[PDB]
């Protein structure tokens, strides 16, 4: 009848047929992974090919639909998912020669060597060679050599394919009406149309500049008291009140400060929070890790789940034969179907890691029941929380020791509290200014703001204003280090990680609010709270149907991007981090380098 | 898949008390309303089970 009718009809068609194409793709991923061989690279392809000629005829189909004329809120979000077209918005050979760079660009980063000048045999990628080597070793020299080898042997050859991406990635968000690709990008968080929920592109920018400036008394204390332990380590190599080498952190873009926790342990005598000698002794299993789990989420109010993912998932390894990938994934394959990609053995880190992936799960068929559109998360930060704060929760001691995995005569002072928040802390907020740090130099990069014969220099003069980090030689604008992080060199945002850091802790303290929960933050165990589950649930089996900032609004009661959660959580080590930095200056100098006698 | 299967997804109109909807009914699925008209818009009136 009506065009809006036509539409509804349409889109259920389009949902009934992408499912099963879908469907048929995730089984045959799900197969490749599990088995890495010709014929199954060969069905990637095909089912890469048929997922791709689908999506871009129904994207068509939706396009020649006036959004305009669509009333329904769901219909129209279905439609503006669907009649959105990307880089084909452009003449074909620009985005064939956009792919063809992505192409290109991820083939270099995941394929970046680096050769000894000593030894030119001697070969070594990024992963896991360079980073565990220079995470491991904390040798001055090793680290810098390593550092500036992968960003010259990268960044030099990535910097005039990084320009064309940038302004490729930039026209086609130009053409799909965006002023540039952090515009599109951002655009995924916009809301339009929800009275008192609509969010502007630029309102991200605005929110996570807001928290950066709240956290950034908290981060300046943990530099203070990172530069120095480091001042304990090598006091030579860094000045005291000038920034720190983007090498001396952990890895080489400085993301994970948690390299240097041995470097920067409180109490080195305190043990850390570990019970696999007891995981060992129990003879517990990655099975037994997922009954505890799902006995867990019973005490939380959610349901049983079902028996095909026990068949279908792996949770050990499977030999050798059936090659299988170790990465961390949940699969939503599709109609009822959910695997596991995981290795875990009997170990904390493994267990935490499964437990978040088990999560994630059970996010997605949480809103199994909402249209295949809608089977996905609200944003992009969404569903790594709903994983974060269920790893957090059963990774507190109250956890483990109702699980039996913590012996009950474990006690919790003060300077294991300290250490398991610092701990928390270089894992959580030791890349949260580096993340805003790069979302906005690629931000600044696709809005054009950065000046290109500049680029690297602003880089590297914001690196000693927003990171506190200055690099220990300096690279010219050839070098194009932004791009040597996975994010950058395969098209993804890196603001999705700041957005579910804030996820997570506002949902974890909205789940300990409504668990009553006495004490500190970290210490907080969402375990027996079926109240606190069935509100999680509210949001969790909406998916995506509603808007983001509705759903943080329901949960957490805050529509708005806030830290608050994250200073109640840090308050004590905010303490703790301002007491010990009374000796140390708090902050950072841009003028001193490590190249600079 | 066991496509031998299917499920009606083309019919203009509900059905009765035990109605056999043997008929392959065709309703549009784009935008254009087939109306007699085959191809664009106008799928199998069927989908097998996969």
């Amino acid at each position: 009848s009506t065009i809006e009718e036509q539409a509804k009809t349409f889109l259920d068609k389009f949902n009934h047929e992408a499912e099963d194409l879908f469907y048929q793709s995730s089984l045959a991923s799900w197969n490749y992974n599990t088995n890495i061989t010709e014929e199954n690279v060969q069905n990637m392809n095909n089912a890469g090919d048929k997922w791709s000629a689908f999506l871009k005829e129904q994207s068509t189909l939706a396009q020649m639909y006036p959004l305009q004329e669509i009333q329904n809120l769901t219909v129209k979000l279905q439609l503006q998912a669907l009649q959105q077209n990307g880089s084909s918005v452009l003449s074909e050979d620009k985005s064939k020669r956009l792919n063809t760079i992505l192409n290109t660009m991820s083939t270099i980063y995941s394929t970046g060597k680096v050769c000894n000048p000593d030894n030119p045999q001697e070969c070594l990628l990024l992963e896991p060679g360079l980073n565990e080597i220079m995470a491991n070793s904390l040798d001055y020299n090793e680290r810098l050599w390593a550092w500036e080898s992968w960003r010259s042997e990268v960044g030099k050859q990535l910097r005039p394919l990084y320009e064309e991406y940038v302004v490729l990635k930039n026209e086609m968000a130009r053409a799909n009406h965006y002023e540039d690709y952090g515009d599109y990008w951002r655009g995924d968080y916009e809301v339009n149309g929800v009275d008192g929920y609509d969010y502007s592109r630029g309102q991200l920018i605005e929110d996570v500049e807001h928290t950066f400036e709240e956290i950034k008394p908290l981060y300046e204390h943990l530099h203070a008291y990172v530069r120095a332990k480091l001042m304990n380590a090598y006091p030579s190599y860094i000045s005291p009140i000038g920034c720190l080498p983007a090498h001396l952190l952990g890895d080489m873009w400085g993301r994970f400060w948690t390299n240097l926790y041995s470097l920067t342990v409180p109490f080195g005598q305190k043990p850390n929070i570990d019970v696999t000698d007891a995981m060992v002794d129990q003879a517990w299993d990655a099975q037994r890790i997922f009954k505890e789990a799902e006995k867990f989420f019973v005490s939380v109010g959610l349901p049983n789940m079902t028996q095909g993912f026990w068949e279908n998932s792996m949770l050990t390894d499977p030999g050798n034969v059936q090659k299988a990938v170790c990465h961390p994934t949940a699969w939503d394959l599709g109609k009822g179907d959910f695997r596991i990609l995981m290795c875990t053995k009997v170990t904390m880190d493994d267990f935490l890691t499964a437990h978040h992936e088990m999560g994630h799960i059970q996010y997605d068929m949480a809103y199994a029941a909402q249209p295949f559109l809608l089977r996905n998360g609200a944003n992009e930060g969404f569903h790594e929380a709903v994983g974060e704060i269920m790893s957090l929760s059963a990774a507190t001691p109250k956890h483990l020791k109702s699980i039996g995995l913590l012996s009950p005569d474990f006690q919790e002072d003060n300077e294991t509290e300290i250490n398991f928040l610092l701990k928390q802390a270089l894992t959580i907020v030791g890349t949260l200014p580096f993340t805003y740090m790069l979302e906005k130099w690629r931000w600044m990069v696709f809005k054009g703001e950065i000046p290109k014969d500049q680029w690297m220099k602003k880089w590297w003069e914001m690196k000693r204003e927003i990171v506190g980090v200055v690099e220990p030689v300096p690279h010219d604008e050839t070098y194009c280090d932004p791009a040597s992080l996975f994010h950058v060199s395969n098209d993804y945002s890196f603001i999705r990680y700041y957005t579910r850091t804030l996820y997570q802790f506002q949902f974890q303290e909205a789940l300990c609010q409504a668990a009553k929960h006495e004490g500190p933050l970290h210490k907080c165990d969402i375990s027996n709270s079926t109240e606190a589950g069935q509100k999680l649930f509210n949001m969790l089996r909406l998916g995506k149907s509603e808007p983001w900032t509705l759903a943080l609004e329901n949960v957490v009661g805050a529509k708005n991007m806030n830290v608050r959660p994250l200073l109640n959580y840090f308050e004590p080590l905010f303490t703790w981090l301002k007491d010990q930095n009374k000796n140390s200056f708090v902050g950072w100098s841009t003028d001193w380098s490590p190249y600079a006698d | 898949g066991n496509y031998n299967y299917l499920y009606r997804l083309f019919r203009k109109s509900n059905l009765k008390p035990f109605e056999r909807d043997i008929s392959t009914e065709i309703y549009q699925a784009g935008s254009t309303p087939c109306n007699g008209v085959e191809g664009f818009n106008c799928y199998f009136p069927l989908q097998s089970y996969g």
